[PDB]
């Protein structure tokens, strides 16, 4: 309406300020990067080059690097032909910059610029040294299933890392990815049931009860029902032999109506009948259903 | 009874003082009344965000339908006329809270809030742009009773020589503008274009405002990256 009728004078005139104001003015640079991302998707070459540049020039510069990284994604996302070259110098820069370790907006500038196939290849490596951080296991989740181009490779480098992780607070992330999403068994949860045996931190138990459960997804050969049933004892004890009631009660409430046919042990039922006279009743509302 | 809470709100006011809030939020929704008043005002008379946070904890567990909120209003308006430090942003965010409440008397305390508000319209400006974005916020009915002062304001305040005093106006604005389109666009452009012509942020700050309005294609991909 309004907007849409002066929207070229405006991005002519934003054009101007951002090319006038290149380093005279950190408040109007955070505000013209920001700007940038609006103008692009408003107003889709010599103005998409002119901003990429400026963001470029804005990059490597200081307490820039974030809100440039974020209007670059903006603009790829809008225009994929814009970007088709224009893409290989985020990744050039962002190639060195993972090896050498800030690293938040590195994740986001890839997430946001991912949504052609053979640049993801060799980008995993970079990414995988940058470190164990939510955004990144989210980023690459998104990347996942968005574009599914190499899910074993994505599978790989998120199972060599968690392999190697709990070889050794910083892998209860670790194991969230694990019991996160899906993944491609029985040799991680034997050992996974040993973190909460020895292990006296309460938050790396409450999230080891919950992959423990998650993770538990193969339940007519002798070869897995031994396994299983053996898993399973572990977080019964642990359920009810527990200080602290919070580490008991997500044990149970992961014990939920599936594993009908696997709770009706006898020695199975022991442990659950002990939880019916418990101290605190959100235990014995839990136990009772 | 008493002789614990005021322990626990002296604790607060001086993680400790989110934990004291909790808990006295849950022991006043289980279970005197005189004693929390008291304690309330000797907080709020000295430590500033304890009294804040104890008066936002009790807001909406005791049940005050308009004998707390003429209390509330009188302690509201000492601390909007001085722009405290970062804290008070809670006191206001406490106001807000308590207004939208929806009581009898919170319609006639929003327009005597937003009537004072222009008026302010840097300890004047800033404090009135959260104030009036904490009461778009929370009532955003009441928030259109009086809009083209507003506008009119906004306009004459976010051209002071200050940095996170439009930030706070953009921000004021932009909430105004969201109500307006959910339910003014040729005097903002118009406005705009005339400061177009310190003048930087500002400037650019109403543009980026602006364009998020008018095209919300891009800011679902903001959403969805600032989430992952």
């Amino acid at each position: 309406l309004v907007e849409s009728r002066c929207c070229r004078d405006l991005m002519e005139e934003k054009f101007d300020q951002v090319c006038q104001w290149v380093l005279k003015c950190s408040l109007i640079q955070m505000t013209i990067l920001n700007l940038l991302p609006r103008l692009a998707a408003f107003r889709p070459t010599q103005y998409l080059q002119d901003t990429m540049n400026h963001v470029l020039s804005c990059v490597k510069k200081e307490k820039e690097r974030t809100a440039a990284f974020q209007a670059l994604g903006l603009l790829s996302v809008a225009v994929r032909s814009e970007f088709k070259v224009y893409l290989p110098r985020v990744l050039d820069i962002i190639r060195a910059a993972l090896p050498p370790k800030v690293d938040a907006t590195v994740f986001t500038c890839i997430s946001m610029l991912a949504r052609i196939q053979q640049d993801i290849k060799e980008l995993l490596e970079p990414m995988l040294a940058v470190g164990l951080s939510p955004a990144l296991t989210a980023v690459l989740y998104d990347l996942s299933r968005q574009i599914p181009q190499l899910k074993k490779d994505i599978q790989d480098g998120l199972l060599k890392m968690l392999s190697l992780v709990l070889m050794h607070g910083s892998i209860t992330l670790a194991l969230r990815t694990l019991g996160s999403f899906e993944f491609e068994l029985t040799q991680f949860v034997r050992h996974c049931a040993d973190h909460f045996l020895n292990s006296e931190h309460k938050e790396i138990r409450m999230e080891a009860a919950r992959t423990c459960s998650r993770l538990l997804t193969p339940s007519v050969s002798q070869t897995a029902v031994q396994v299983v049933a053996d898993v399973l004892s572990k977080l019964l004890v642990v359920g009810i032999t527990d200080p602290d009631p919070d580490i008991r009660y997500c044990v149970l409430a992961s014990l939920d109506e599936r594993f009908d046919a696997h709770l009706a042990q006898a020695e199975n039922l022991q442990a659950l009948f002990v939880a019916l006279n418990d101290q605190v009743f959100e235990i014995r509302e839990l136990a009772i259903c | 009874s008493n002789v614990s809470v005021l322990q626990q709100f002296a604790s607060g006011l001086k993680r400790a003082k989110a934990a004291k809030e909790l808990q006295h939020y849950v022991t006043m929704e289980l279970r005197s009344t005189r004693f929390y008043d008291q304690l309330n005002h000797h907080i709020f008379e000295l430590e500033r965000k304890g009294g804040i946070l104890a008066i936002a904890s009790l807001i909406g567990v005791e049940g005050g339908n308009a004998t707390r909120i003429g209390r509330f209003a009188n302690y509201l308006r000492n601390l909007l006329p001085s722009n405290d430090p970062v804290v008070m942003e809670m006191a206001s965010k406490a106001i807000g809270r308590l207004a939208m409440a929806g009581d009898t008397f919170t319609a006639e305390y929003v327009e005597f809030e937003v009537k004072r508000a222009l008026e302010w319209l840097e300890g004047r400006r800033h404090a009135a742009v959260l104030v009036l974005r904490e009461l778009a916020i929370s009532v955003p009915t009441f928030f259109f009773q009086q809009v083209q002062p507003f506008f009119d304001n906004i306009f004459v305040a976010v051209w002071d020589p200050k940095q996170a005093i439009r930030e706070g106006a953009v921000a004021a604005l932009r909430a105004c503008l969201i109500l307006t389109t959910q339910r003014w666009y040729r005097h903002t452009f118009e406005e705009a274009e005339k400061g177009f012509d310190d003048r930087i942020h500002g400037a650019l700050l109403i543009l980026n405002e602006l364009v998020r309005i008018s095209s919300m294609e891009g800011e679902r991909l903001r959403e969805e990256m600032e989430e992952i």
